[PDB]
């Protein structure tokens, strides 16, 4: 999945197949440097596109004065009851609306979705 | 403890005129090279610019062994003065101008020679994926 | 003891050295150093805390400030030395990088009027005029003209058609220089009138084109 | 514009030699003069608004500047002239500015001049007609603004028009363009789409690496942290594969260079002509206004990662593209 | 020759070459009657042709509120191509971001080349006239320090903008001549920057010689440009919203001076507009144009 650099020479590593060792080794053209493949996963693709917008949205967001706050809702980690809502505005959100929380108090780091 | 005790004060001296100009030598930290491994470094113009607008070139153990290549700067003391502190026997500090800046940046380890053959090359392997439907 | 080679001697003694950056107001004051040299004297102070850089400017040098340390983590400096001669050395490696910046001691006026002192002359501009300069003048003859008067007077281009052997004896000096010479390099050569320098060069040579056009005189083969 | 634009402008003005003895003209110091009618025996009269509409006269003030002559004979002596107030010819003046002569007159003045105090000016007046400048909407210049368009071949385009200060008379556009996902070829779709970026003066589109390599940073790993400055999310860098793919050993700066010297408007049949134009179109063509001088390659680099950087995010959708109707962008 | 030659012809290009000449730039007053005068002299011309029936060029936009007239636009083939600007609505004359740029590395500014990859996205970047000249640690600590010189007025001018896209990780601060800027009210936690005391003063203008600027200098009205009107909360009513209620924001960092501000001299001439339908308003537009005085 991750991309395999060359310590070497700095560039990109292409994985290759010997039969007799019968393990993947990374293969760079410009040097003979070859490495095991721990992963042994040449390609992944996920259409699944089910990243949480939790993760991409940050604390600094709530500090935003134009988003909209609700006292009703409070912060679980630090019981704060002020809390900043927002919709997610992020690809592939049309299917849900659900809003998004981010505790105001500051270096709280809490996020989580109502 | 015994450094944070002790206070040193120690006059500054700037000389008007420097015989020798002060220029800064810059190495990568990722290269990690190291100056007493070295067996002997021979700096001079790079041979690609043949003065001072020329970079400098460091050849390591020869040239074959290894190369850095200085980067000139444009204004070392435009944005500000850069002033080198000399420890003295007398202990009183000495600062000196910089005149010039320069980077010395590794050759790639792989070298070799490219040319418009290669770029011809590189082409051929594009179309090969062009030629093909699937 | 080579011009090419490089001294090391720095280099693996890694004797320690400041890179310091100085504001450019300073760095004239620096410039203009008390009697041989002295800018004044630095205070260094260690605590547990932290540590503190400051330096004193000389009583001399008027008629404290703090200095902000720098990480020299994630690069490795170095100096090196070029003398008048080209001879090169090592002075030693840099251990630490600290900056000159004033904390409190400058006022908001001060700077910005550091900066406007700096400059010294404001950028031109256009400037209004009452009324209007004159543009009209007389002169009896334009300046030129004249110059290119006297200049004719003083020296004649050319000469009369006299001496046609001597003229020919000078062609012949240009043919053994060179197989070919322009007609042009041949009038500056001889004084004879160009229509009677060509009759001359037509009996003794042949004007040839060379494949580049631009027929240039050459002596005849036969 | 005529109090200093007109000054700044004779002010950044390269020298003009002519040689072999060589002549040298500077234009310095700019002189403006209240605006005047010159009558048939040559008498000047100050110009009266009014007056200008009756007799048809055209409303402009004279202008004059300092020109210092040097000339070398070859013979290491140097000649020095300094002509001052020349004529240069007659700027339009808009009726009420500050030059203008109704300005800085008091209302009875005005009435002297059978000009009315309400009448709020503001217009040339040229043979005796009122004539007033129209402003003119424009995009904003030094600005990226990245569209979707589903006409066009290439996905997501990202324009970034560049000047410093207006001082080229041509503004010059550098676009970088992702190409449509879909692949008509099965192995350019298993490799991915390949981002050719549009640069001006060049035949065909040259993709990003190959320009990202004649700017500088040959090293792969250089190149990514301009285009991507968080290699944490791997979908951004399976984005950027497919550009690895198209160039890898070929790293040598100056072949990058003759690869889009050899593929641009202007051909050079040396090589070391090809190589000239490159670095001369990519220095000063491509993005001006980060830097006019050849030195700041490298913040040009990270300026044309940043656009790389949009248009990644515009695929993944993160970012929304910019909207032309934002009155903002308009200038 | 060339300046009296494009003026007279309308086309903004060099005698020898047509080919480059602008259309539309230089037209001669209208002197039918005097609010024709001032309407033809504030006039903006679209750059897409009058033939282009393309509707988002001539559909009115939501940022366009408080910087155009939308009743005072020309009927006819083309249709809102042509606007005039709003009377509180200034174009910007624009200033050198020299003088700024010193403050911003005087303000923690990183340079790009000594700062890492990793650390570009750490810090805010700052865009000065679409220019990466440095990236900030702080993007609170700098816009704060920004925003109160440019009341002070002593380093930056009012009309200058300072966008802060957070979400977008950017700053943008623009000085580039063009924009287009409205003198907006500043109000703090609960009441207007503006107070009676000034007010009284501004009344007496015979000893005080107050003037438009001695506010700007105050800091109690600020111009907005419309990319920062985007980061900028505004108030419709000051009294209503600074009164407890349930508010849509009670930390409005602007308000409009008056609603009827934004319409044009056109627009404002029509007695009790918003009771009339909004088309009818824009026939008087022309109308009061060709009316005979
Ligand atoms: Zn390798
Ligand atoms: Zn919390």
């Amino acid at each position: 999945v991750g991309i395999r650099f060359c310590q070497e020479c700095n560039n990109m590593l292409y994985p290759k197949e010997d039969k007799e060792n019968r393990i993947l080794l990374y293969a760079c053209r410009n040097c003979d440097y070859q490495q095991e493949a721990d992963n042994s996963c040449i390609y992944v693709n996920k259409i699944t596109h089910e990243v949480d917008e939790l993760t991409q949205i940050i604390a600094d967001v709530s500090q935003d004065p134009t988003l909209p706050r609700t006292e009703d809702h409070p912060c679980q980690k630090c019981g704060h009851k002020e809390a900043v809502f927002f919709q997610s505005h992020s690809a592939r959100a049309e299917d849900a609306m659900r809003l998004y929380y981010v505790c105001t108090a500051p270096h709280c780091g809490h996020r989580w979705t109502e | 403890g015994p450094s944070s005790q002790n206070v040193t004060e120690y006059v500054v001296r700037v000389p008007k005129n420097t015989t020798k100009k002060y220029n800064i030598m810059a190495f990568n930290a990722a290269d990690k090279v190291n100056f007493a491994t070295w067996n002997q470094a021979r700096l001079e113009r790079d041979l690609s610019n043949k003065p001072e607008d020329q970079p400098w070139l460091l050849r390591v153990n020869g040239k074959s062994g290894r190369k850095f290549k200085g980067i000139k700067k444009g204004g070392v003391t435009e944005n500000t003065s850069y002033y080198i502190f000399t420890q003295c026997p007398d202990g009183a500090f000495e600062a000196f101008p910089v005149h010039n800046w320069y980077n010395f940046t590794p050759l790639a380890r792989h070298r070799t020679l490219t040319a418009e053959e290669a770029e011809e090359e590189w082409e051929r392997r594009n179309k090969v994926l062009n030629h093909f439907s699937i | 003891a080579e011009r090419g080679e490089l001294d090391l001697t720095g280099a693996k003694q890694n004797t320690g050295v400041w890179l310091v950056k100085v504001p450019k107001y300073l760095s004239q004051q620096w410039a203009k150093a008390s009697g041989r040299g002295e800018v004044g004297k630095l205070r260094i102070a260690k605590t547990q805390g932290r540590t503190e850089v400051s330096f004193t400017l000389n009583e001399d040098l008027a008629n404290e400030h703090p200095f902000v340390l720098q990480s020299v983590g994630g690069q490795t400096l170095t100096v090196f030395t070029e003398s008048s001669s080209d001879k090169l050395s090592l002075e030693g490696i840099v251990v630490q990088r600290a900056e000159c910046r004033p904390a409190a001691s400058e006022n908001y006026m001060r700077l910005k009027r550091l900066q406007i002192e700096e400059s010294s002359k404001p950028v031109r501009l256009s400037q209004q005029l009452d009324k209007v300069v004159t543009t009209n003048y007389k002169p009896v003859a334009n300046h030129q003209y004249n110059i290119e008067y006297e200049r004719k007077k003083k020296e004649d281009g050319k000469r009369a058609r006299a001496d046609k052997q001597h003229v020919l004896d000078m062609l012949f000096s240009a043919f053994e220089k060179h197989q070919y010479y322009n007609l042009k390099d041949l009038v500056d050569i001889t004084k004879q009138p160009v229509v009677y320098l060509k009759e001359i060069l037509k009996e003794i040579g042949v004007q040839n084109v060379k494949g580049i056009h631009k027929n240039t005189w050459e002596l005849k083969p036969e | 514009f005529i109090q200093m634009s007109v000054q700044r402008i004779v002010e950044d003005a390269p020298p003009i030699d002519l040689q072999p003895p060589r002549y040298l003209l500077k234009f310095e110091q700019i002189y403006l003069s209240k605006p005047t009618h010159w009558e048939r025996d040559g008498a000047p009269s100050p110009m009266m608004p009014n007056e200008a509409r009756l007799r048809n006269l055209t409303y402009s003030a004279p202008l004059y500047v300092d020109i210092t002559k040097t000339v070398i004979k070859e013979g290491e002596e140097q000649l020095q002239t300094q002509h001052q107030k020349t004529f240069i010819g007659k700027i339009p003046i808009m009726l009420r500015s500050t030059y203008c002569l109704l300005n800085g007159l008091t209302d009875r003045d005005l009435c002297e001049l059978n000009e009315c105090p309400l009448d709020p000016g503001g217009y040339f007046i040229i043979n005796g007609s009122e004539k007033v400048l129209i402003a003119q909407e424009k995009m904003a210049t030094n600005t990226v603004y990245v569209f979707a368009k589903k006409d066009s071949k290439y996905a997501y385009t990202g324009e970034c028009r560049s000047c410093l200060e207006n001082s080229s008379r041509p503004t010059s556009t550098i676009w970088v363009s992702m190409l449509a996902r879909g692949g008509q070829g099965a192995k350019k779709s298993a490799i991915g789409q390949r981002i050719v970026a549009t640069l001006p003066y060049i035949k065909q589109e040259v993709p990003i690496i190959i320009v990202f390599r004649a700017l500088g940073f040959v090293s792969d790993r250089d190149i990514l942290e301009h285009i991507i400055y968080d290699f944490e999310d791997p979908e951004m860098m399976e984005m950027v594969k497919p550009s690895l793919d198209e160039a890898f050993v070929i790293q040598e700066q100056n072949v990058a260079l003759n690869f889009i010297g050899s593929r641009g408007a202007k051909p050079g049949v040396t090589k070391e002509k090809r190589i000239k134009y490159a670095k001369e179109v990519l220095q000063k063509e491509m993005l001006p206004h980060v830097g006019v001088s050849d030195f700041c390659e490298t913040k040009k680099a990270y300026f044309l990662g940043y656009m790389v950087h949009r248009l990644l995010l515009a695929a993944l959708g993160r970012r929304e593209l910019d909207d032309r109707d934002h009155y903002g962008n308009k200038r | 020759d060339g300046l009296k030659y494009s003026l007279a012809t309308g086309n903004w290009g060099d005698q020898k070459k047509a080919h480059q000449a602008r259309a539309g730039v230089s037209q001669v007053l209208n002197r039918l009657t005097f609010a024709s005068t001032l309407s033809h002299l504030r006039r903006l011309n679209s750059p897409i042709g009058r033939d282009g029936k393309l509707a988002k060029p001539r559909q009115l936009h939501n940022t366009l509120w408080g910087m155009v007239c939308p009743a005072e636009t020309p009927e006819g083939h083309a249709v809102g191509l042509v606007k005039n600007l709003a009377l509180m609505a200034y174009i910007s004359v624009g200033s050198q971001p020299s003088p700024i740029l010193e403050f911003l590395e005087e303000w923690s500014m990183e340079n790009l080349e000594e700062i890492s990859p990793a650390a570009i996205a750490d810090a805010t970047k700052i865009f000065v006239n679409g220019c990466w000249v440095g990236i900030h640690k702080d993007p609170e600590q700098l816009m704060n320090t920004l925003r109160k010189l440019r009341r002070q007025m002593d380093i930056i001018v009012s009309e200058v903008s300072m966008i802060r896209d957070i979400r977008e990780r950017e700053i943008r601060i623009y000085t580039d001549a063009g924009r287009i800027c409205r003198p907006l009210l500043i109000v703090e936690k609960q009441k207007l920057l503006l107070k009676k005391r000034h007010i009284d003063q501004l009344k007496e203008r015979e000893y005080n010689n107050y003037s438009w600027q001695d506010l700007v200098a105050s800091g109690v009205v600020e111009y907005i440009d419309t990319l920062e009107e985007e980061t900028v909360m505004l108030a419709m009513t000051p009294d209503d919203l600074q009164e407890k209620e349930v508010a849509y924001c009670s930390t409005y960092t602007h308000c409009e001076i008056h609603p009827s501000m934004i319409l044009g001299v056109c627009a404002s001439i029509i007695p009790f507009p918003d009771h009339n339908q909004s088309p009818r308003n824009t026939y008087q537009s022309a109308m009061g144009k060709q009316a005979m005085g």
